[PDB]
């Protein structure tokens, strides 16, 4: 409120990000929780928007966007692809790809994207462990 | 060289300059050009990569290192090429018994 | 310049003049580089003599000097008599195209 800076909207964000996972997470409820959601997605857009060329925001609305309660898996392909394209120094975006294509039975490119996340950065957990 | 010639002198015997009223001044101007132009060129060449006594090498270099799985194409290094980075000595050598 | 008609070809006759002594020098090595040469290059020996002072005067070549490392040619070259002793009348000309 005292101060409008793009870093505390992508942590508003991710917090509304963390009530509806842990609303879901008991089954207490579904389809009750919208709100919740696309409260999220507006704070992460509007981080983008404000300064759209962080491979962060980018990355942190790609993994929002697939949440199972939004879906939007296309507009999770183009936001980490953006990221990536914003750093190229990027593992993180790199596994984010693998598992998307991995989860949508697609081993191959999936094991393409592993590859290079793991090439980028030798001791990053979450590639070594899709890999397995 | 000798047949060029040759045929160098055959053709100049029947230039149309030779009967222009501007042959001397144009032509000393060309002369000039010319000259101050390929002196250029050389100088551009002494501050370019390609004096590098080395260059040659480096990309036999890099040849060799793509071809065995170290570096993609364009140059970026790979995982195996990461780990002959961070190593001692004899660092093909090790890291290819290693990946074997 | 503007070379469109009786100066079409001026720049091309240039080149044409210039390689030929190029290659000219080039053959004019071909000619001591050979071991021949250096055989027939001797007494009773007549040569096209080109430099500032003679401009192709014909000269007779006397001897050539033991040392064959450092030829040096005491050469009977003709020139014009000259009907002066002052260096103070010679200046700077037109650059002498090579015509065809």
């Amino acid at each position: 409120k005292l101060m409008s800076t793009s870093n505390t909207w992508c942590d508003l964000g991710i917090n509304y990000y963390r009530q509806a996972q842990h609303l879901a997470e008991t089954g207490s409820n579904m389809n009750d929780l919208k709100e919740l959601l696309e409260k999220s997605l507006h704070c992460l857009k509007k981080a983008v928007r404000l300064d759209s060329n962080n491979h962060l925001y980018w990355n942190a609305l790609g993994v929002v966007a697939c949440y199972s309660g939004i879906g939007n898996y296309a507009l999770a392909q183009h936001c980490f692809i953006k990221s990536i394209q914003s750093e190229q120094i990027n593992a993180v975006a790199w596994t984010n790809l693998g598992v998307l294509y991995l989860t949508n039975e697609n081993i191959e490119q999936a094991h393409e994207a592993f590859k290079m996340a793991q090439s980028l950065d030798p001791s990053y957990l979450m590639c070594w462990i899709g890999q397995a | 060289g000798g047949l060029r010639a040759r045929k160098l002198e055959e053709l100049i015997q029947g230039a149309q300059c030779v009967h222009s009223p501007r042959f001397p001044a144009q032509y000393l101007k060309l002369r000039e050009r010319m000259q101050i132009q390929k002196e250029m060129e050389r100088l551009r060449f002494l501050l370019s990569d390609q004096s590098l006594l080395l260059l040659p090498e480096y990309h036999q270099r890099v040849e060799v290192l793509r071809t065995l799985g170290y570096v993609d194409e364009a140059g970026t290094v790979k995982l195996a090429g990461r780990v002959a980075c961070a190593m001692s000595s004899h660092e093909l050598l090790l890291t290819e018994l290693m990946f074997d | 310049p503007d070379m469109t008609g009786q100066l079409v070809d001026l720049p091309e006759y240039y080149s044409w003049g210039e390689e030929l002594t190029e290659t000219q020098h080039m053959i004019q090595r071909r000619i001591m580089e050979s071991v021949n040469g250096l055989k027939s290059l001797s007494a009773g020996r007549v040569v096209v003599v080109k430099n500032q002072e003679h401009h192709n005067a014909l000269g007779v070549i006397l001897q050539v000097s033991s040392n064959s490392t450092s030829r040096v040619f005491t050469t009977l070259v003709l020139c014009d008599k000259p009907l002066s002793q002052d260096p103070q009348d010679r200046g700077p000309a037109t650059a002498e195209v090579p015509y065809p």
